[PDB]
């Protein structure tokens, strides 16, 4: 006998003042009960479980499933409520790699550890947990009575404790190795490198030997498994990556979930692919969950939809990671709320792709979303690469200078330079510091009821203009905003505007290009008219001239 | 050297807080601070059946290249029971904001000599993570006394009382407040004395020991206030007048006998705003009573400890930055202003954490703890952000504004 180390057990333990599980073992029919006899007497003799005395008050129902197109049975052990009554573990993958992170290698082996798991041992102190009952032939003996003595499939701990005791194990291997990667996945061990392939080779043999301290062998003939590798909805080859085949289905008519599917697609299409959209097939889903309801495209979904399909016409892959080189992170601005990425280090060879879609809500800017984006793809980068990449991006110095200077928050973008692709980022108007010599003075207001929703808009002017209008169906915040629309309409080039409004402040200080707000969206296509305006807030009802007479006319 | 039963708060469980992801730079230094901790026996690795989890990251302190392991331990502190055992609580001492130097010392690492409750320690896990996860995050918890741990400072008061005794016997006039891993000792003495008395102190740690050699200086009786101050001008325009008039409104709120009323008849018409108007005698009267109100002190302002301090900042521009720390609306405590933005001057969010650290020493100087702030600053760039400009070994609570206050023009 070659001596061999244990494998540290993880004490476990049930949530605070659960006790264990106590579930009735349903009828079987003496077929199912002979076929579990024989599985289990397997896994007996192989030590996975043992016979216990009828002490033990625990119990979870095992059940036979028929094998399809075979005449073997097989077990089901249905933990599901000792897993509702067990403690919470670390869980490690909960953060999967991203294929753009990854490093090119020259040989990946796969190396099947399912043997192995079955030396990490249940917490003694736990087994008494996992017993269950197989019904005797007739119900004319007590029924045989296991425990489980190894990680149980489909108990909440096995995966966390199989891939952490393995991930004990083969550290010092990896810390002595540093010209290899190894990583787990299911039954899996995949180990890279750069080596010649003799030298690779003889790194695996050494990785045999290093597991068998731990008495786990490793099968002779080699896995069938070798590059291209499918995991986690990708293709990874050895020097370069993509996602599996993205097919969008032809329909003649499209459900909620169709559309909800084909958004899934998309969306994972477009780390990879330059340039999807989703925001038209996404309008589609607004507020309904139907799965079953149909919903005619609109003609914009349809233009949306086709120029994917157009993108998607042939296979794109992206290449990995370079350390050595430096990380360029360019964005496209594309209407409507969208904005479209690409990471390279070398020109046209892009590691990913991305997009990204303005944040609901009542007023926006193309700055803010472009600085939101860069913020997100920041974050990504720094995930991925542990690093920030350069940015190119479609706005002049100049204009973020400004920007930047005079927005009321703070707010700052990383290192990055301006590339020269329309459409760019600009700053639609900008209001002015001080009041304007010369230019005429618009005195504003407006007031509803809040009944009958009747109101009134309007000005007057150190010149004497003077409009008051009568609307309907609005609002207190409405008028006001009515109000200083009509002051820009009916002003020159050049003008002041005295509000009270702190609503109205609020939004134009917020400086939004579009809004959702119809209204909204007329008063910035008049400011991006002006040449010079000034807006300056009054207090209410205080006695100031202008804004008196004005609230006097708008309110009755 | 026994250790302080310690348990969390009743019928809560512990952090369990996501790792936020950390540079190439800082994951490097994490994996070599760490291992060192371990083989200095500080910290064990864990295992799976450890759910808990706090956040990690790297600083480099003011003026040093040394990288430091920061624990963000705001969710732990909120979850560990409260310490008045032995002492009901340091009552807090209100000399140190009068002293002329007061200097701050890092002092976290005498905590590393006192062992942690063994049933306690599962709850500081932490995880240094992998770039691009492609490694399993090593996992580790303490086993001594954490910095930035509220549990720290209290747990080992009556070993530091004790360190400090003969150091303020000998010097009965000096003043020292210890917050979370700092040391605040404060003095009246010309600053080379001062220093040498810092470094006296030094001398006592390390000669109980057997980051403490830095020293940050601040001068809280220097420190600056904001009254209300209204323009003083020969001439006044519309424009001029519809902003005084702004202004006195909103201090009507904080003052109660501030009139606008002659003021705002000036501008009786609807006039150009760029038009001079003459200041009326009425209307001058009515200003001065205005000024001589706000000379005086805010009425029904007080200090409740059991309450918690809100801190609001404005960006001013120019690389200025306005701040009230206040607990109820209009009863401000402390207002100030900064323009010393150190480093930043093309980067808003810099100054705006130094802006923030400088706060809340100042409100741990004056109360002995953080505030609250109001952040003028989108969610997403902050929590980009702060962390690469971080230089103290505490974090403050914080929410953010979404929505331009009209006062920034009134504290500008
Ligand atoms: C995350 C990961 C998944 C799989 C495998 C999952 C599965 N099935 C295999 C390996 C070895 C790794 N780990 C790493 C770590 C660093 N670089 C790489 N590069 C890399 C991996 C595979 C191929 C290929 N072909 C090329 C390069 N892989
Ligand atoms: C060889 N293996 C590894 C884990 N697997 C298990 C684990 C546990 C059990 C069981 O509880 O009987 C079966 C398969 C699937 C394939
Ligand atoms: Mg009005």
């Amino acid at each position: 006998m070659v001596p061999i180390s244990p494998i540290e057990t993880v004490p476990v333990k049930l949530k605070p003042g659960m006790d264990g599980p106590k579930v009735k073992q349903w009828p079987l029919t003496e077929e199912k009960i002979k076929a579990l006899v024989e599985i289990c007497t397997e896994m007996e003799k192989e030590g996975k479980i043992s016979k216990i005395g009828p002490e033990n008050p625990y119990n979870t129902p095992v059940f036979a499933i028929k094998k399809k197109d075979s005449t073997k049975w097989r077990k089901l052990v249905d933990f599901r409520e000792l897993n509702k009554r067990t403690q919470d573990f670390w869980e490690v993958q909960l953060g999967i790699p991203h294929p753009a992170g990854l490093k090119k290698k020259k040989s990946v082996t796969v190396l099947d550890v399912g043997d192995a798991y079955f030396s990490v041992p249940l917490d003694e102190d736990f087994r008494k947990y996992t017993a269950f009952t197989i019904p005797s032939i007739n119900n004319e003996t007590p029924g045989i009575r296991y425990q489980y003595n190894v990680l149980p499939q489909g108990w909440k701990g096995s995966p966390a404790i199989f891939q952490s005791s393995m991930t004990k194990i083969l550290e010092p291997f990896a810390a002595q190795n540093p010209d290899i990667v190894i990583y787990q996945y299911m039954d899996d061990l995949y180990v890279g490198s750069d080596l010649e392939i003799g030298q690779h080779r003889t790194k695996i043999e050494e990785l045999r030997q290093h597991l068998l301290r731990w008495g786990l062998t490793t099968p002779d003939k080699k896995h069938q498994k070798e590059p291209p590798f499918l995991w986690m909805g990708y293709e990874l080859h050895p020097d370069k990556w993509t996602v599996q085949p993205i097919v969008l289905p032809e329909k003649d008519s499209w459900t909620v979930n169709d559309i909800q599917k084909l958004v899934g697609k998309l969306n994972w299409a477009s780390q990879i692919y330059p340039g999807i959209k989703v925001r038209q097939l996404s309008k589609l889903l607004r507020g309904t969950k139907a799965l079953t309801e149909v919903i005619p495209l609109t003609e914009e979904a349809e233009l949306e939809l086709a120029e994917n399909r157009e993108i998607l016409k042939e296979p794109v892959h992206g290449v990995y990671y370079d350390p050595s080189k430096d990380l360029i992170a360019e964005i496209q601005k594309q209407g409507q709320g969208q904005w479209t990425y690409q990471i390279y280090q070398e020109p046209f060879k892009n590691l990913k792709t991305g997009k990204y879609a303005r944040m609901r809500g009542a007023h926006t800017n193309d700055v803010k979303q472009l600085t939101e984006a860069v913020q997100k793809i920041t974050t990504e980068s720094i995930v991925i690469w542990g690093k920030t990449p350069k940015f190119k991006l479609p706005i002049q110095k100049e204009t973020w200078e400004t920007w930047w200077t005079e927005y009321w928050q703070a707010t700052w973008i990383p290192e990055w330079e301006f590339v020269n692709t329309p459409p760019l980022v600009k700053l639609w108007y900008q209001l002015e510091k001080e009041p304007i010599v010369g230019a005429e003075t618009f005195y504003v207001d407006g007031a509803a009821n809040r009944e009958t929703k009747l109101g009134k808009a309007g000005y007057v002017t150190n010149k004497g203009r003077q409009k008051v209008v009568p609307l309907t169906n609005t609002t207190n915040q409405k008028t006001e905003l009515q109000a200083i629309y009509l002051a820009l309409q009916d002003s020159g080039l050049e003008v002041n505007i005295v509000t009270d409004s702190q609503y109205a402040l609020g939004i134009i200080q917020a400086q939004p290009d579009k809004s959702e707000s119809e209204l909204v969206n007329q008063i910035i296509e008049q400011l991006i008219k002006k040449e010079k305006v000034y807006l300056a807030w009054v207090p209410a009802h205080k006695g100031i001239g202008g804004n008196e007479q004005v609230d006097k006319l708008v309110s009755a | 050297i026994e250790t302080v039963p310690v348990k969390l708060k009743p019928g809560m469980d512990g952090p369990k807080v996501k790792q936020w992801p950390l540079t190439e730079e800082k994951i490097k230094a994490l994996v070599e601070i760490c291992t060192e901790m371990e083989k200095e026996g500080k910290i064990s690795k864990i295992g799976p059946e450890n759910p808990y989890n706090t956040p990690v990251f790297a600083i480099k302190k003011k003026d040093s290249t040394k990288w430091r392991k920061l624990v963000d331990f705001r969710e732990l502190n909120k979850r560990t029971q409260d310490f008045w055992e032995v002492q009901l609580g340091i009552p807090h001492p209100a000399g140190l904001k009068k002293k002329k130097s007061v200097t701050v010392l890092d002092v976290g690492d005498a905590y590393f000599s006192v062992p942690l409750d063994e049933d306690f320690r599962k709850y500081t896990a932490f995880t240094i993570p992998s770039i691009n996860n492609e490694t399993p995050g090593i996992r580790y918890q303490y086993n001594v006394l954490p910095q930035g741990w509220k549990g720290s400072p209290a747990i080992f008061q009556s070993s530091m009382t004790k360190i400090l005794e003969p150091f303020k016997k000998q010097n009965p006039d000096i003043v020292i407040y210890q917050y979370m891993d700092d040391l605040y000792v404060g003095s009246d003495l010309e600053i080379g004395q001062h220093r040498t008395k810092i470094e006296e102190l030094r001398q006592h740690l390390l000669r109980w020991g057997l980051f403490l050699w830095m020293g940050y200086e601040l001068h809280p009786d220097k420190w600056t206030v904001q009254p209300i101050v209204l323009p003083e001008k020969d001439s006044w325009t519309v424009n001029d007048i519809q902003k005084l008039v702004g202004k006195l409104n909103w201090a009507s709120q904080i003052y109660p006998g501030i009139k606008v009323r002659q003021l705002s008849k000036l501008l009786r018409g609807t006039k150009a705003l760029t038009e001079v108007i003459p200041l009326t005698e009425e209307a001058e009267l009515e200003l001065a009573e205005n000024r001589e109100i706000l000379k005086e002190p805010v009425h029904g302002v007080y200090y409740d400890p059991s309450k918690d301090l809100i801190a609001e900042i404005q960006k001013q521009g120019q690389g200025q930055w306005t701040y009230q720390i206040y607990q109820e609306p209009f009863k401000n405590l402390k207002t100030g202003k900064y323009a010393r933005m150190r480093g930043a001057h093309t980067n808003d969010v810099k100054q705006l954490t130094e802006a923030v650290q400088k706060i809340t020493t100042e409100s741990i100087v004056i109360w002995g703890k953080t505030p609250k702030f109001k952040l003028p600053i989108q969610k997403e760039t902050w929590e980009t952000w702060w962390t690469e400009y971080w230089q103290a070994t505490w974090i403050p609570e914080w929410e953010f504004v979404n929505t331009p206050p009209l006062v920034k023009l009134w504290y500008q």
